[PDB]
């Protein structure tokens, strides 16, 4: 059946019962950079299962009122492993992540989350006439909530509404999107390539991408379910290639 | 190149289930109205001509409108060269996160004459030099400063009164693709200029009237349009619904989602 | 030299014209190109591809995320009421102006094509329900009642595994291309959901179940007239 | 006509003829194959 | 046409050394990236296009810029045509000892309307005839002499509000090739010219107004863009540093080797 | 006569055009052309040879000669230091900026390629050391210690009969032609010289002995935009 | 570039010009085109179908629909008089000027071709008359006498189950094309209709029996010179 | 296109189509051929 | 001359050469032939 599903990328293993299927990234498959799409002249750092592993993100509980949660990769994955490690010790890295978004609930659990992966999701700072600060952004360690209203100050506009990037985040089904409908999804996994202009880029001024899990309709549960059911973002880089080895950037 | 032709369909009752998909699978569903209803075989001629991104992106819109006068910076217009400034083109543009498109600027430039006590003098039809300074280059700081030396840096010499000046640009971006949208830091410390800022750089666009002086102050506007040709969108994205506020950053006030209406069941007329 | 009369077109800019312009840099290599993964030849690829729609778009739900959240329940109360109705034309509906396939259509003023909108049920996985989604044809007053919405162009959405059905508006017109901008004469049908039954739900299970709509366009659809869009309005310099 | 007289590539008329289309980049993104008329699961 | 691709390394312990080599040759060495380290197989498409000296004399650059008014020697403008005169084309024709081009001067003139007391009469379209007068010709002295009449010099005789005027002129020089530098006094004494001045006698260009006069003074600016084609550079040299002095010699006033650092360890960012 | 319209490019003195001309010397014989030896057809074939870099630019020694010397001694001070530092990008850099691949650098805007800086030993011949040339691509901070430096790439340089290592900057890029002018996107890596061991040098034999890098181009190097100079600045007429 | 020498006619707007100009909206999908009924290539097709003149365009009458009706009487008083008289030239003639053909001759200046006038008796079925419809051609005075009209072209209309005989003008004219402006050199004939028998009646039928003309263009029939028509005079703007 | 509109050679377009490039007359200008995989000496 | 330098059809000079014409439309409508040489009834 469709719903079962296995990723075996890497030492990590992700196994599934109740899956739709996976949402290659705008239908292309992640591959190493080929020779004619390359630019850098280094020897690619190839770690077919040093880095391309599955690394399990930290698990956000899906409240009733979360509005949504976004990671920005790769930078998301510092201090994840050898892809981390890599990442540090890299000027340009590439790579395709399968992100596995892990939502168990039960069956009388009412919710639906757009996990979609937004290449080069550029965030809006609250306070148009700033700048926010990496940090407001950034995913190393928690994802950053997008805030049910508008905010203000020195931080990312969170509006669930305009999904951070001024954009209608009904429409950001245009990216590569997976919903994980409580219905009939429990999980879902976006094989997203490698997207970027340059063929490779560094791994830490630049986010390939951004995961958004957007729960369209909020958790909903009668009393007595369970309420602490998380969002576990697992998310494989597959065909991760690395150029300029350099002092570890801290 | 028509799009697929409505083919005929009749009553079903079978197991398909065409209409029934999930959405939970991320898959638009590829059913066509034969196979949720009944249809008639319609021979569809439309074509998706003129939504092709070549044409969608083939008018010309503006993207730079400035006033330099004759007879200081004010006499030369300068313009950090980017799609952004302008709403109605940046939209468009802003539609996919990578476009590698030949840009073709059509410079749209017109005399104003500004209003003065004294405008009885007229002067000779006056030439127009838009210069382009590849990022890094020399940048003039006057009128008639030595970077108006066009050694290396393209430009016009645009007269007024004839065709409109117009300079296709190849696909000059570092990269593979002008990244419309780029969330990323200048720098590798992911502190500095966060957007399209950093990776679109790409020079500056400085306007002069070739004319040394006039009698009385004339205060040509540039209206440059930038059209997009042999463009290779690459990762769509949807339309921003708020309005923009800076011309080098995607910060925005929140706005509606649609033009709310007044109840979920409210269907005019 | 050669004999050149210039026609009444000559020494203009027209916008939308196919004409040959000397290079700024010639001969300059332009980077590589790579095949980056989604290339966008045509935008009603961005068009056919899915988009959750503002369907309860009332007051103050715009901002938040119950926009596109279509409630129903399992009440006895207003049973015999639409979950919802909006107009189908995606040009000028609240609902479907700023989805992807309306915002691809507001960039044009002709459009056509058949409107599918898939509808997500996004509630308990025991939540069980039959709805009545129907489009029906412009011409006849909005439906009022299920009966009404049955007469046109309908499919019984029975709520179960797969947990979306596709309403495919067979594009029912009178003429080859509907304006996007809003005109009676191509004005579109209306799009009303109804409870075909109730959406039965076991006592561990939240009533007040969502769904949500999807409104995308099918290999039909097309739009022949561009037009500036009228939602990105610059009240000045950036 | 499809004469180009300029000899750069960029310095050419707009292919505003090429109507090639790929939606299942974006409508069928997934790694198994789904058709219409059997149930996606 | 493209540049040498990237071959494919791994690694050597090998008596190859490629990284070792002998400035004392007075060769560059030739090695590779996959020579000193370990490469992937890069194809590079990028080609050195726009490098060529033709694509980099192909930027239109200017020359010569003068005032000549309307209604002596002002009303004409002068040229001792060499590229010297302004530093931006200059250094780029200064890049090689040797170049033969046929050089395409493509005239920008715009015209002024000085400010006076009196600009209320409006004169019509300005001609402007640029004669060139090869060396040793008939060299003008009023804007109405009979070394205007062109019966062997060439004049484009462009007016105003017209595309700018443009002449492609051979390759004139006595020589096989323009000497932009030239180590050389003008007599064999060794006393006299020294520098470009003395091979790089190309004639003059006078620049007038075909109208004969005007009720109001107008100064024409007269701005030659000299574009090099079909370009055959044949000693490469530096491009000099220090600013340029002088337009008829070389002279120079000192300048720095670099923007200095503040150490030689002193690394920004 | 033939019916023409015209281009909204017309009646324009666009500088990059490849449109011909009337002559203004019809049927004029040139000069014939002689085998003038060192034809430059490119001038990335000046970029390719070799040129001394200012590498020693600290105040004053710019107008000296020793600008280019890279001083290296037989002393235990500062041996975990590096010998020199400098950012690798030929068009913003200090000690690249004016060589003979930073001047062709600098009359452009793009630049791709392999910098292969050659590193002259010009000290005693029995001067006998071994230095680590190291390239650190971008992203992290310019390598302070002599391990960070060897991190990235480098090249262990010893000193010997050829007395000229070529470190070769392996392109290592996040695009395919980085920017001449200093932006932090396109930013170039840190080149770095250290002592991998210390000059060692006979007693009769001076301590302070000199280096010169030539920054020269590969096979590989390419620009792509061309810009005006910034280093040539004109105040006025000449 | 090329050298082209710009024609005297160069930058002008000539309103019947074949110039190609730039498209609007280049790639335009059309709306398909489809068998419409009726497809008009010629407006001379328009002219060659029927159309009711207004031979009795006395005062008042054009007001109303006795225009058209040529009265006819079962009455031996004016019986040697003609039933009606008119200039034969549609362009300027009261009667023919804004017929089918000539609504499409005063469209046009210079108009050639054999006017067909058909006669349909709307009288009594059992109303039998014979008529004498003659075209004479110009030269002469307009016929006074049923001799004058037999002495040009005529036919004898012998009114029965037919009911409608078509006088056919036969292009007698001294040029290849008739001017449409009131011109005395390419003035036409004068149509007149007599009566060659009474309209002989029963007891029970009415006697004053009315006659419709058709004037319709033939094969022959073309226009040559177009103009701006002097009928649609437009006071100022809508 | 490549169309000589003017019959003087000087008066046609700059040949910027034309990349032809020998760096050896600079690079590599030694009498005695030196391969990079040997000692210069 | 007939040659159509843009792309567009509609950019394009009128079909002022084409002279078809179909009067039966409009003369000759009738289902049942109708000659002229016999009587209409
Ligand atoms: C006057 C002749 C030279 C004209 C040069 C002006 C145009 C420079 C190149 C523009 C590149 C595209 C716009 C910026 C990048 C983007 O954001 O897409
Ligand atoms: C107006 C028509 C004739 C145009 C003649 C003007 C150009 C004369 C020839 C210039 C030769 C090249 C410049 C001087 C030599 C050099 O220093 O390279």
């Amino acid at each position: 059946s469709d719903r079962v599903r296995s990723m075996t990328l890497g030492n990590s293993t992700i196994t599934t019962q109740e899956s739709a299927n996976v949402v290659v990234g705008y239908g292309e498959w992640p591959s190493y950079l080929s020779d004619k799409e390359a630019t850098a002249e280094d020897q690619p750092t190839q770690p077919d299962v040093a880095t391309c592993r599955f690394y399990t993100l930290e698990s956000v509980q899906w409240e009733k009122s979360s509005p949504g949660w976004w990671w920005k990769f790769p930078e998301a994955l510092k201090n994840m492993g050898l892809f981390g490690q890599n990442m540090h010790y890299h000027y340009l890295g590439r790579a395709g992540y399968t992100i596995h978004v892990q939502c168990n609930a039960s069956k009388f659990h009412q919710g639906c989350l757009l996990v979609v992966c937004v290449p080069e999701a550029e965030m809006g700072c609250a306070d148009t006439s700033t700048t926010f600060p990496a940090t407001e952004l950034t995913t190393e360690e928690e994802p950053h909530v997008f805030t049910s209203d508008s905010i203000t100050g020195k931080k990312v506009q969170a509006a669930v509404c305009n999904a951070g990037m001024g954009v209608g985040v009904g429409n950001l089904t245009i990216f590569p999107h997976q919903w994980i409908n409580l219905r009939t999804n429990n999980s879902a996994t976006i094989v997203m390539p490698y997207i970027n202009s340059v063929p490779m880029d560094n791994m830490f001024r630049h986010y390939n991408f951004t995961l958004m899990i957007i729960p369209f309709a909020p958790l909903n549960f009668n009393e007595g379910a369970t309420a602490y059911v998380p969002v576990t973002v697992t998310i494989a880089p597959m065909y991760a290639e690395y150029n300029g080895l350099r002092l570890a950037s801290t | 190149r028509t799009v697929a032709n409505t083919q005929p369909s009749g009553p079903s009752n079978s197991k398909e289930i065409p209409a029934l998909t999930a959405v939970e699978t991320g898959h638009t569903s590829q059913v066509d109205p034969s196979d949720t209803l009944q249809t008639r075989h319609v021979v569809n001629f439309h074509s998706r001509s003129e939504s092709t991104v070549e044409n969608f992106m083939g008018r010309a819109a503006c993207v730079f409108m400035d006033q330099y006068k004759l007879n200081s910076t004010d006499n030369f217009a300068v313009w950090t060269i980017n799609v952004r400034e302008m709403a109605q083109l940046r939209r468009k543009c802003e539609l996919f996160t990578y476009m590698r498109f030949d840009i073709e600027m059509t410079m749209v430039i017109t005399s104003c004459q500004d209003q003065g006590t004294q405008l009885e003098q007229d002067m000779p039809v006056l030439t127009h030099q838009i210069m382009y300074v590849p990022p890094g280059g020399p940048i003039p700081a006057k009128v008639d400063s030595y970077e108006w030396q066009t050694s290396t840096n393209p430009s016009v010499f645009w007269t007024e009164g004839n065709a409109p000046a117009r300079m296709s640009i190849p696909f000059i971006s570092v990269g593979n693709a002008y990244s419309l949208f780029y969330d990323g830091w200048s720098h590798f410390t992911q502190d500095g200029t966060y957007g399209y800022t950093t990776l679109n750089a790409m020079g500056k666009l400085f306007v002069r009237h070739v004319n040394k002086s006039s009698p009385h102050q004339i205060t040509s506007t540039i209206r440059v349009y930038f059209k997009p040709k042999h463009i290779k969108a690459w990762v769509p994205r949807p339309p921003r619904l708020c309005p923009y506020i800076n011309k080098g950053d995607v910060n925005f006030v929140v706005t509606e989602v649609t033009d709310a209406r007044k109840s979920i069941t409210d269907t005019p007329h | 030299g050669v004999p050149v009369l210039n026609t009444p077109g000559s020494t203009q800019f027209l916008t939308s014209d196919d004409f040959q312009s000397p290079s700024a840099m010639p001969q300059f290599d332009e980077t590589p190109e790579m095949h980056i993964p989604g290339e966008v030849r045509n935008l009603m690829e961005m068009a056919e591809v899915d988009s959750v729609v503002p369907v309860n778009n009332i007051t103050g739900k715009t901002k938040s995320m119950e926009a596109y959240q279509i409630a129903v329940g399992t009440g006895n109360t207003d049973k015999t009421k639409p979950i919802f109705s909006f107009q189908m034309d995606p040009g000028y509906s609240s609902v479907l102006k700023r989805t992807l396939l309306g915002e691809m259509l507001n960039y044009y003023a002709h459009w056509s094509g058949s409107v599918k909108l898939t509808f997500l049920f996004c509630g308990s996985a025991m939540a069980t329900g039959k709805l009545l989604i129907s489009y029906s044809p412009p011409g006849a007053s909005v439906p009022s009642s299920r009966k009404d919405a049955m007469l046109g162009t309908h499919i019984i959405w029975d709520i179960g595994l797969q947990s979306s059905c596709v309403l495919c508006v067979p594009w029912i017109s009178q003429s080859h291309y509907r304006m996007v901008q809003q005109d009676p004469y191509t004005s579109a049908g209306y799009i009303t959901c109804w409870y075909q039954t109730n959406i039965v739900v076991p006592p561990g299970a939240p009533t007040s179940c969502d769904v949500l709509c999807f409104a995308s366009a099918c290999n039909d659809f097309s739009v022949r007239l561009l037009r500036d869009t009228p939602f990105m309005a610059q009240p000045g310099k950036l | 006509t499809n004469i180009n007289f300029y000899k750069d590539a960029a310095s050419s008329a707009s292919n505003r003829q090429e109507l090639q289309q790929d939606p299942g980049k974006f409508t069928d993104p997934v790694k198994d194959l789904m058709v219409k008329t059997l149930p996606a699961l």
